[PDB]
């Protein structure tokens, strides 16, 4: 259920701490962190310069549905982190971008 | 203030209407196709 | 006297444009510039 | 395709066996956004991507 | 013990009242992964084995 | 498909968007009704 | 593969040719299949002919 204030900051943070638990059995060979939302108006320039200096991490984001929010900073953090970037406005579109 | 004599004739005539197709048509419309056994209403691509 | 009714008359057409800059957002969500609005509407407030 | 009335949905890239020599093998970990404005068609999409 | 139908998961729940009757949903993709202890009965000395 | 020569072969519609129910139809790049292309159908789109 | 194979068909699309293949039944395969050339999967929302 939907509910609340947008924070990538708090949301990264949690993920980069998922991604260094090396206690559990792990796969530990590529690391990748895909989120999947509609418009972002901050880039989080922060938690990504110490969590992932050197871009051990690998990002990608998805803008999914039509909406107007702004793509910008989501495109940015793809880029800045040699990810990848997908929209995905309907359902037909679903099963090529969430393979590639 | 001129308008006053008309307002009020189209409101004993919404309330006429209401009364009468009270009277007439309610409870009617409650019946649609479904799909056998199912709750999904069934239409053609451009019918509402 | 002159201007004072002109700069409270101009003061109310930055308040028009700060209801119409406010973006509704669904489900209790916002964003930096409606943040920073609710503060002015404070501001307007205390002109009037 | 049309020729039955089951229309088949194969896809190579989505196969396993090309998967798995694709690529090699990956720690992810999927962020949802659940923030308000999400609600509405969108978080339904997001719902069937994941 | 290894089987040809797909190792299942959970007890399947599938609603009547909402399957139209003619658009065929996905079948099954999954793959056929049962395990050495789930074979056969689990002891702590197959467990080493 | 946002060009003509992408706009060919089938695609999948889905019923009330339940990603289960879908069905083939052939793609086909639509011309609209009524429209501005000369002035003469660009006076009959604006009579409307 | 997955086209009628009725030779009475002929759809021609611009680009390709089909084949009608002969299909002897065959054990280690539990279907008919021919030997003298390869099928091709296009998945289904894929046009081909681009
Ligand atoms: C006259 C005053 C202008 C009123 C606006 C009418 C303009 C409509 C028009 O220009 O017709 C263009 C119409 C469009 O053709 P098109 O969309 O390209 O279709 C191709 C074939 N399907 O091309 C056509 O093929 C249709 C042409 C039909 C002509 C319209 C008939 C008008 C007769 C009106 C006489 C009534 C007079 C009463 C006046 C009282 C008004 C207060
Ligand atoms: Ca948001």
């Amino acid at each position: 259920t939907a509910k609340g204030i947008t924070d990538y900051k708090k949301g990264f943070s949690f993920a980069f701490e998922q991604l260094l638990n090396y206690n559990v059995s792990r796969a530990n060979c590529n690391k990748i962190i895909m989120l999947f939302t509609d418009g972002g108006e901050e880039r989080a320039q922060e938690i990504f310069a110490k969590y992932n200096k050197d871009k051990k991490v690998r990002v990608f984001t998805f803008s999914v549905g039509q909406h107007n929010y702004d793509r910008g900073p989501i495109q940015w953090m793809a880029c800045e982190n040699k990810g990848y970037y997908y929209e995905i406005p309907s359902i037909g579109a679903i099963r090529i971008n969430t393979q590639e | 203030l001129p308008l006053f004599h008309i307002a009020l004739l189209v409101l004993f005539m919404v309330i006429i209407y209401a009364i009468i197709g009270l009277e007439l048509f309610k409870g009617k419309m409650h019946k649609t196709c479904y799909y056998i056994g199912t709750d999904i209403v069934a239409t053609v691509e451009n019918e509402k | 006297w002159k201007p004072f009714e002109t700069i409270i008359l101009l003061t109310i057409f930055a308040n028009c444009v700060a209801l119409a800059v406010y973006l509704p957002m669904p489900e209790d969500d916002n964003n930096s510039l409606n943040l920073g609005l609710e503060k002015l509407e404070y501001f307007f407030l205390t002109v009037f | 395709s049309r020729t039955p009335n089951k229309i088949d949905l194969y896809d190579v890239r989505r196969r396993p066996w090309y998967i798995q020599g694709a690529a090699s093998p990956k720690d992810m970990l999927i962020l949802v956004d659940v923030s308000g404005s999400v609600s509405g068609l969108t978080l339904k999409l997001i719902r069937t991507s994941v | 013990n290894l089987q040809p139908k797909p190792i299942g998961v959970g007890i399947p729940t599938i609603n009547l009242r909402k399957r139209r009757p003619n658009v065929q949903n996905p079948k099954s993709q999954e793959p056929v992964t049962l395990d050495f202890l789930d074979a056969e009965l689990e002891n702590d000395i197959k467990v080493e084995i | 498909k946002m060009t003509e020569e992408e706009c060919r072969g089938y695609y999948y519609v889905y019923k009330d968007g339940d990603p289960t129910q879908m069905e083939l139809r052939p793609r086909q790049w639509i011309h609209n009704d009524f429209h501005f292309d000369n002035v003469l159908s660009a006076m009959m789109s604006l009579f409307t | 593969a997955k086209d009628d194979l009725d030779p009475e068909k002929n759809d021609s699309e611009p680009g390709s040719q089909r084949i009608k293949p002969v299909f002897i039944d065959d054990a280690n395969f539990r279907r008919q299949v021919s030997y003298q050339h390869a099928a091709v999967h296009i998945p289904t929302d894929i046009y081909e002919g681009s």
